[PDB]
C-alpha cells in the first residue's frame, strides 16, 4: 500500500480480481499534441508532415524552388502562470531551416549555382499544459475531439422513401480526406449514374470514356462473355457447367425438360441453339467487313434476324455476346451505355466541362487539366492513409499503400463492388458502426489548419519567385509568418470545438478532457442531426459509454470516452481484452477494434471462473457480432477486464448503478460535472474505488516527483527532500511545491491547495502532497455526507423539494468561495485621457474611505454593493443645463466640474473582500504609486525560491571547502564554481526583474487596467439545488429549526428529510442501498471513535479492524498486522467520520454484505428506525429508512438566477429592453403568453404588456410620471417595432400606410 | 501610411522574432512615435450587428 492510501484504506466490497489498471484518463489530448509536435524522421504524422506536403515551392518558370530541411520551436517567453496572469497565449516560436536556390535558364535545370540556407520564423504554437489544457488569451480551453466519417468509399441505400414502388434505390460514395465528392447512384429505372460534388447527375459511362474506355473495353469489365460458333452449319455454345443450372439440350441423352446435375457428372464441350435465341440478345464486341468497308453489327446493340445472315456472308464464325440475367447478373451497365449520348473521350470532356461550369463556352484544354485537377491530381485531391487502407479493404484492394489520389482500378472496383451489391452478393455498410467512424483529435486538427497556413503562404511565395528578380533574397523575405499565426489562432481561439475548460471541479476536467462531438467543422447539425447517429450502437461497448450523453438537442451528439478505451494509430477506437489459451484466461491483453470485435466471442467480467483460471459454466454468456448469447465453454475468445469497461469516469463514480434505471443514471452522471467545492472536502462513505484515479489525473492536487521526506512544509510551497537513490548527480537535492492559493476558476469558483502532509515523514514516487479543490486525501471528494430521512414533511418536500436543518447551514458544510474579477479601463478619448484618481466630483469621504491615494481599494477591504473599488473621472463636454437647473446653480452656488464620475462600483447584491488587485499600464504611461508597491511585492514574493536555491547550493560548497581544508588548486576551484554560481543566481534574477518589471501589450486606445478579485462566501439557502449521484436533483424549501426535526432513540436529529415518493416512480434504487451503507459505515465508524475515547488498548483495535475489513468473501487482502503502532492510531483516526466502503459498478456489494455491515454496526438489519417528532413528541407509527447519502452543490444558485427590474436600459433599435441579468434585462413576453391573455380576455394587460412596458417611448415615461403622480392610468400609443416595421417595408419600394 | 505600418512591422517581426512594438517601430519609419499610435488607433473594419 502506498504511503497516502495506507492512511485511510476503503474497504472493497468488489469480488472479481482486477488485471489490468486503468491508464491515464487524459492520454487522447498528450498522445496526440505530442504527436503532433514531436519530431518524425519518417514525416508520417507531426509538422514534418505539413512541411512535407506544401514544401518544396516550384515556381511557373521553373527558375527557382524553395526547399524546407529541419523545424525547431524555441524556449516560450513565459510560463503558464504569468501567461495566465497578463492574459497572453502559453505558446513556442517556430524556426524553420529553408534553403533557396537559383536555377539558370541558359543552364540545364538541376544545376545549383548557389544556396542561401538559414532559420526563418513562422508563428507560434500554443503549447499543451501537462494536464491536457491550452492557455488561450490568458484563459484556459480545452480542445474537444471528433467523430466523424471515415475517409473511404461508404455503400448505402433509400430503404424506399423516394418512390413508391419496392424497388431500393442504392448507392455509393467516396470522402476524401481533401478533394470533391464523388456518387454512384441507380435511377429508378436500372441506370447507373454519376454524381460529381453533388451536381446534377450524368450517366456513369461518361467517368469511363473520359479515362480511355472503349465501349468494347467496358463491356469487357462490367459484363462476363458467352461465346457461339457456327460448325458444320450449327450454332454452336460454349461450356460453363455452372451457367445451366430450356429448348432442349444437344447433349444426346444429357438431354433436359424440353437438376441439370443428373449427367452433368459427364461433360461434353458443344451445345447447339435457335436463330431465336440470339434475337433478345444484345452484342459485345464490333465487327468490320473489309469489303463493305462499314460497320455491320455495333457493341451494345440487339441482334437482329438479318443480323446473324448478314455476318455469316461476312465470313464471321466467332460471336461473343454479353451475359444477362433477372437475379444475378443485370443490363445496368448495358443500359447506362443506351442513354449515354457521347461516343468519344473529349466530347464526353466537354459535357462535364458544361456541367462543371455551366453556361462556360465549351474548351477543351481547360476540360483536360479540370478533370486532371478533380481526382488525379495531389494538390486538390488527397486520401489520407487512413483513407487509404479503408479503401483498399473495402474494394479488396491490395496495393498502393502510399497512393493518395484515385486511378483507374480505384474506380473500376468501386462500380463493381456497387453493382454486385445491386446483383444480391454483399451488404451495406452500417453508418453509424464505429469502424466506419473515427477519432480525430488536436494533433490532426492543428496539422490541418497548419498546413491551410502553408498554403496561403506558399501562394505568395510561388507568385515572388515567379517574377524572377532573386539577386539579393534571403528566404525571411517570401514568408509571411502572419497568415500562419492567424490560421493557428482562429482555430485555437474560435472553433466549436476550442472550449471554455469546465472547472466547477476535477471530474468536469477529466470529463471535458475525454469528450468526444460530433459537431464542429466537417461534422453534423443539432437541427439536421437524425435519430440513426443519436441512438446507442452495439459497437459502442467499450468505447463509448451509453449512459452520459447531456440531455435535450445535444442527446447522442456528444459521448464520453469509456474508461479503457484507446485510439490507434489510424484513429479508431479500441477496448482491452483478455485472451484465452487452451482454457486457460491470461493476464496479458490485447485491443481490439469494432471490425475485428465481429468474429470472436466475448465473455464477460461477471462470468465465473475456478481456482483453475478457467469457465465453470458450459454455456458461458457472450457476443458475436453484436447479438449477445449463450456460447460453449471451449468456443470463448477473449473476456473483458474489467467490470467499469462499459462505463465511463463520470459513471463509473456511481456506487449502486447496476440498480439504477438508465435515464436517472444519466441525469446522475451530467449532475455530477455540477459540483461546487466546498469549505471543507469530506470523503464518500459509499465510494467506487475509482475516486484516486481521478484525483490523481485530473492534476489538481500536487504529486511527488521524486520520493524523500518533506524538509518543510507551509500552506503556500512544500519543499521535499529527494532520497539519495533519486539523486543525478550535480542536483541540488531539493523538489519544491508552490501551491496555488485562492485563485479564481472559470467559473467563479476558488482553487486552492491544502497541504496533507506533514514535517519529516517519508513520501514515495505519486503520493499526494496537496489536495486541490475538491479532494480529500488524494480522493475525489465533491460533496458531503449528510444524514438523511426518506419520509414526507408537511409539504416541504412535495415534487423534488428538500428540507434542510439549521445544523448543516451553521457548520458551513455546503458554503462556498467564489471568487469575482471586476475590471476598470482607463481610456483615451477625443476630449481627452480618461485618469484613475481619487478626486471624485460629487462623492463625499465615507465613500472614499475605502479608497487609496491612488484611488484604488485595499486588499481585504470589506465592500458591499454601491462602493467605489476603483475612482476613475471622465472628461466630459459642455451641457446646456435647463433654466431651472441654472437658476439652482446661481442660488446655491456649486459650480459644475470638467469631469464626470465614471467608477467601477461592486455590483449591486454582491458583498465580499478584496483579495488581490493587479494593474497594468502601457508602455510610456506613468506608473501610480500601487503599480509601484505590486511590483516590488511580486520582486519581493519571486525572489524567495532563489535565495533559497543559492543558500542550499552556497552551504554545500562551503561545507565542500572546509572538508578540503594541492591546497591552493582546490581553493581556487572552489572560488571560481562559487563565482559561477553567484553568476547563475544573478542571471536568474535579472530574467526574473526583467519579467515583473516590463510592460504591458495592452489594446489600442487603453491607457490603464486595474483588475479587482472579489471572494465572496455563499451560505446554501432555499432557492438552491441539490443533489446526490443518482439523478435525484432538488431545490432547498426550509432550512427548519433543529428542534423541529425527526430524531432518533439517542436524540440525533436527521440532517435533510427526503420524499419516498420520487423512488418508485423514478427507478433509482441505488440510493436506498447507499443510505442503508452509509448508515453501516457510519455505525462502524462511531463505534472505532468510542474505542478511541477510552483509550483501549491497541490489540482490540487491531482486531475490530481486521475484522472489519475481512467482512465479506472480498478481492482485498488488508493485513493490519503488517502496520506499524502509528500507522494504526493513524488508520484508526481517519476512520473516526465513518468507515469508507468501495462498491464498484456491476461488482458491487449484495444486500448480504450490506446486512452483514449492519449488524456488526449494532444497527437494524432493515435499515429503518424508530424516528420521534420533533414538534410533538410522538413516534411515528412505521419504522422509517434513516442513513447518510453524498450530497453535492450543483452551480445552480439562487443569489445569481434571481432577477428584477421596473425600469433599466433600452436596445438601440427595437427601444424594447435588455435580455439578461448581466445587463440589467427584462423577461420576454413570447407568442404563447400572448395566447394566454387572448385565452382569458385580458385585453387591457396585454395592450399595456404590448405598448407601455416595451417599446412605447413617450408611453412609459408618461406611465412612469402617471405611477409617480398616483394615476395608475395610461394613454397607450404606437409601437415602435411597427414604426420600424413600416419603415422597412418601405425601403422595398411598397407602399404601406395608415388610412383615417 | 497604414500599409507601410503594416510592411514594416512584418519585417521587424521576421528580423527580430517578435511582433514590434510602438517604441522601436518608429525608427525605423523616421515617423514619430505619437503619429505611429493615432494610425495605429485607426478604427478598423466594424463589427457587423449580426454576427452570433
Amino acid at each position: 500500500y502506498s504511503y497516502t492510501e495506507k492512511k485511510r484504506i476503503r474497504k472493497d466490497f468488489g469480488t472479481r480480481p482486477q488485471v489490468l489498471d486503468i491508464p491515464y484518463l487524459l492520454s487522447i489530448q498528450l498522445d496526440s499534441f505530442e504527436k503532433f509536435i514531436e519530431q518524425d524522421p519518417e514525416g508520417q504524422y507531426g509538422l514534418e508532415a505539413a512541411f512535407r506536403s506544401v514544401f518544396p515551392i516550384q515556381s511557373y518558370n521553373g527558375n527557382s524552388e524553395l526547399q524546407y530541411v529541419s523545424y525547431r520551436l524555441g524556449e516560450p517567453v513565459f510560463d503558464v502562470k504569468e501567461c495566465q496572469i497578463r492574459g497572453v497565449t502559453y505558446s513556442k516560436p517556430l524556426r524553420v531551416k529553408l534553403r533557396l536556390v537559383i536555377f539558370d535558364k541558359d543552364a540545364p535545370a538541376g544545376t545549383v549555382k548557389d544556396i542561401k540556407e538559414q532559420e526563418v520564423y513562422m508563428g507560434e504554437i500554443p503549447l499543451m499544459t501537462e494536464n491536457g489544457t491550452f492557455v488561450i488569451n490568458g484563459t484556459e480551453r480545452v480542445i474537444v475531439s471528433q467523430l466523424h466519417r471515415s475517409p473511404g468509399v461508404f455503400f448505402d441505400s433509400d430503404k424506399g422513401k423516394t418512390h413508391s414502388s419496392g424497388k431500393v434505390l442504392y448507392n455509393a460514395r467516396i470522402i476524401p480526406y481533401r478533394g470533391s465528392w464523388l456518387d454512384f447512384e441507380f435511377d429508378p429505372k436500372d441506370n447507373l449514374y454519376v454524381r460529381i460534388d453533388r451536381r446534377r447527375k450524368l450517366p456513369a459511362s461518361i467517368i469511363l470514356r473520359v479515362l480511355g474506355k472503349t465501349s468494347a473495353e467496358i463491356l469487357d469489365i462490367f459484363f462476363e462473355k458467352v461465346n457461339f460458333e457456327v460448325k458444320d452449319q450449327t450454332l454452336m455454345m460454349e461450356l460453363v457447367p455452372e451457367r445451366l443450372r430450356t429448348f432442349d439440350i444437344e447433349a444426346d441423352g444429357k438431354v433436359y425438360v424440353e437438376h441439370i446435375r443428373q449427367l452433368e457428372k459427364d461433360g461434353v464441350n458443344f451445345i447447339e441453339v435457335p436463330v431465336e435465341y440470339i434475337v433478345g440478345k444484345v452484342s459485345a464486341k464490333d465487327y468490320v467487313n473489309e469489303a463493305t468497308g462499314e460497320l455491320i453489327i455495333t457493341a451494345n446493340q440487339e441482334i437482329s434476324l438479318e443480323a446473324l445472315a448478314n455476318l455469316s456472308q461476312a465470313g464471321y464464325k466467332k460471336l461473343e455476346v454479353l451475359f444477362t440475367n433477372d437475379l444475378d447478373h443485370g443490363p445496368f451497365m448495358s443500359e447506362t451505355l443506351r442513354v449515354d449520348s457521347t461516343t468519344d473521350r473529349i466530347s464526353a470532356l466537354v459535357e462535364i466541362y458544361r456541367m462543371m461550369r455551366p453556361g462556360e463556352p465549351p474548351t477543351k484544354e481547360a476540360a483536360e487539366s479540370l478533370f486532371e485537377s478533380l481526382f488525379f491530381s495531389a494538390e486538390r485531391y488527397d486520401l489520407s492513409t487512413v483513407g487509404r487502407m479503408k479503401f483498399n479493404s473495402s474494394i479488396g484492394r491490395e496495393d498502393a499503400e502510399e497512393q493518395g489520389t484515385l486511378d483507374e482500378v480505384d474506380i473500376i472496383e468501386v462500380m463493381k463492388k456497387l453493382i454486385s451489391i445491386r446483383n444480391g452478393k454483399g451488404e451495406v455498410d452500417d453508418i453509424d458502426h464505429l469502424g466506419n467512424r473515427r477519432i480525430r483529435s488536436v494533433g490532426e486538427m492543428a496539422e490541418n489548419q497548419f498546413r491551410v497556413g502553408l498554403v496561403r503562404v506558399e501562394r505568395a511565395v510561388k507568385e515572388r519567385l515567379s517574377l524572377g528578380d532573386l539577386d539579393n533574397v534571403m528566404p525571411q523575405d517570401l514568408i509571411n509568418a502572419k497568415p500562419i499565426s492567424a490560421a493557428v489562432k482562429e482555430f485555437f481561439g474560435s472553433s466549436q470545438l476550442s472550449q471554455f475548460m469546465d472547472q466547477n471541479n476535477p471530474l468536469s476536467e477529466v470529463t471535458h478532457k475525454r469528450r468526444i462531438s460530433a459537431l464542429g467543422p466537417g461534422g453534423l447539425t443539432r437541427e439536421r442531426a437524425g435519430f440513426e447517429v443519436r441512438d446507442v450502437h452495439v459497437t459502442h461497448y467499450g468505447r463509448l459509454c451509453p449512459i452520459e450523453t447531456p440531455e435535450g438537442p445535444n442527446i447522442g451528439l456528444i459521448n464520453s470516452l469509456s474508461a479503457f478505451a484507446r485510439c490507434n494509430e489510424y484513429g479508431f477506437l479500441e477496448t482491452p481484452y483478455r485472451r484465452v489459451v487452451n482454457g486457460v484466461v491470461t493476464d496479458e491483453v490485447d485491443y481490439l477494434s469494432a471490425i475485428e470485435e465481429g468474429q470472436f466471442v466475448i465473455a464477460q467480467a461477471n462470468a465465473k471462473l475456478t481456482e483453475e483460471g478457467g469457465f465453470a459454466d458450459e454455456l458461458v454468456t457472450a457476443r458475436q457480432k453484436g447479438e449477445s448469447g449463450l456460447h460453449p465453454r471451449e468456443h470463448v475468445d477473449y473476456m473483458d477486464v474489467a467490470t467499469n469497461q462499459v462505463v465511463s469516469i463520470a459513471a463509473s463514480l456511481i456506487p449502486f448503478l447496476e440498480h439504477d434505471d438508465a435515464n436517472r443514471a444519466l441525469m446522475g452522471a451530467n449532475m455530477q460535472r455540477q459540483a461546487v467545492p466546498t469549505l471543507r472536502s469530506e470523503k464518500p462513505l459509499v465510494g467506487t474505488g475509482i475516486e484516486r484515479n481521478v484525483a490523481v489525473d485530473s492534476g489538481v492536487t500536487a504529486v511527488a516527483k521524486r520520493g524523500g521526506v518533506i524538509q518543510s512544509v507551509d500552506a503556500s510551497r512544500i519543499v521535499v527532500k529527494v532520497n539519495e537513490e533519486e539523486l543525478i548527480p550535480g542536483e541540488a537535492g531539493i523538489d519544491i511545491y508552490n501551491l496555488t492559493k485562492y485563485t479564481r476558476s472559470n467559473q467563479n469558483t476558488c482553487i486552492n491547495q491544502r497541504p496533507c502532509v506533514m514535517p519529516g515523514e517519508p513520501v514515495a514516487r505519486g503520493d499526494v502532497l496537496a489536495d486541490g479543490p475538491s479532494t480529500d486525501l488524494g480522493e475525489l471528494a465533491l460533496g458531503q455526507n449528510m444524514r438523511i430521512a426518506f419520509m414526507p414533511w408537511n409539504g416541504y418536500n412535495f415534487e423534488d423539494s428538500i428540507l434542510v436543518s439549521e445544523r448543516v447551514v451553521q457548520d458551513d458544510r455546503f458554503t462556498t468561495i467564489h471568487i469575482q474579477e471586476l475590471s476598470c479601463v482607463a481610456r483615451d478619448t477625443k476630449l481627452g485621457a480618461e485618469e484613475i484618481t481619487a478626486d471624485i466630483p460629487n462623492v463625499g469621504e465615507a465613500a472614499l474611505s475605502k479608497l487609496d491615494e491612488s484611488g484604488i481599494v485595499y486588499i481585504g477591504a470589506e465592500v458591499k454593493g454601491g462602493d467605489i473599488l476603483v475612482g476613475k473621472v471622465t472628461p466630459k463636454g459642455e451641457t446646456q443645463l435647463t433654466p431651472e437647473e441654472k437658476l439652482l446653480r446661481a442660488i446655491f452656488g456649486e459650480k459644475a466640474s470638467d469631469v464626470k464620475d465614471t467608477s467601477l462600483r461592486v455590483p449591486n447584491s454582491v458583498a465580499g473582500t478584496v483579495i488581490d488587485v493587479q494593474v497594468f499600464t502601457r508602455d510610456g504611461v506613468e506608473k501610480d504609486k500601487r503599480a509601484l508597491e505590486i511590483e516590488q511585492m511580486q520582486l519581493k514574493e519571486a525572489k524567495k525560491d532563489l535565495t533559497e536555491e543559492f543558500q542550499i547550493l552556497e552551504g554545500g560548497l562551503l561545507a565542500r571547502v572546509r572538508s578540503v581544508l594541492e591546497l591552493q588548486n582546490q581553493l581556487e576551484q572552489l572560488a571560481e564554481q562559487y563565482d559561477e554560481l553567484k553568476a547563475d543566481f544573478d542571471k536568474k534574477f535579472e530574467a526574473k526583474r526583467r519579467k515583473i518589471t516590463q510592460g504591458d501589450d495592452l489594446a489600442p486606445g487603453v491607457l490603464k487596467i486595474v483588475k479587482v478579485y472579489l471572494a465572496v462566501k455563499r451560505r446554501i439557502q432555499p432557492g438552491d439545488k441539490m443533489a446526490g449521484r443518482h439523478g435525484n436533483k432538488g431545490v432547498i424549501s426550509k432550512i427548519n429549526p433543529v428542534e423541529d426535526m425527526p430524531y432518533d432513540e439517542n436524540g440525533q436529529p436527521v440532517d435533510i428529510v427526503l420524499n419516498p415518493l420520487g423512488v418508485p416512480s423514478r427507478m433509482n434504487i441505488g440510493q436506498i442501498l447507499e443510505v442503508h451503507l452509509g448508515l453501516a459505515a457510519k455505525g462502524i465508524g462511531d463505534k472505532i471513535n468510542q474505542m478511541i475515547k477510552e483509550q483501549q488498548e491497541l490489540a482490540k483495535l487491531r482486531e475490530f479492524l481486521q475484522k472489519v475489513y475481512d467482512l465479506g468473501d472480498t478481492r482485498q487482502r488488508v493485513d493490519i498486522s503488517e502496520l506499524s503502532d502509528e500507522d494504526v492510531r493513524t488508520l484508526a483516526h481517519n476512520l473516526r467520520a465513518g468507515l469508507p466502503v468501495a462498491t464498484p459498478v456491476f461488482d458491487g456489494a449484495p444486500e448480504s454484505s450490506i446486512k452483514a455491515m449492519l449488524e456488526l454496526a449494532d444497527l437494524p438489519a432493515s435499515g429503518q428506525l424508530t424516528l420521534f417528532d420533533g414538534r410533538t413528541g410522538d413516534a411515528f407509527e412505521r419504522p422509517v429508512t434513516v442513513g447518510y447519502m453524498y450530497m453535492l452543490k450543483l452551480n445552480h444558485l439562487v443569489d445569481d438566477k434571481m432577477h428584477a427590474r421596473s425600469t433599466g436600459s433600452y436596445s438601440l433599435v427595437t427601444q424594447q429592453p435588455l435580455g439578461g441579468k448581466a445587463q440589467f434585462g427584462g423577461q420576454r413576453f413570447g407568442e404563447m403568453e400572448v395566447w394566454a391573455l387572448e385565452a382569458y380576455g385580458a385585453a387591457y394587460t396585454l395592450q399595456e404588456m404590448l405598448t407601455v412596458k416595451s417599446d412605447d417611448v413617450n408611453g412609459r415615461t408618461k406611465m412612469y410620471k402617471n405611477i409617480v403622480d398616483g394615476n395608475h392610468a395610461m394613454e397607450p400609443g404606437m409601437p415602435e417595432s411597427f414604426n420600424v416595421l413600416l419603415k422597412e417595408i418601405r425601403s422595398l419600394g411598397i407602399n404601406i400606410e395608415l388610412e383615417d | 501610411t497604414i500599409n507601410k505600418l503594416n510592411r514594416i512591422s512584418r519585417q521587424m517581426l521576421q528580423e527580430m522574432g517578435r511582433e514590434p512594438l510602438p517604441e522601436e517601430l518608429a525608427e525605423r519609419m523616421q515617423m514619430p512615435e505619437d503619429k505611429i499610435r493615432k494610425v495605429l488607433k485607426i478604427a478598423k473594419e466594424p463589427i457587423s450587428m449580426e454576427t452570433p
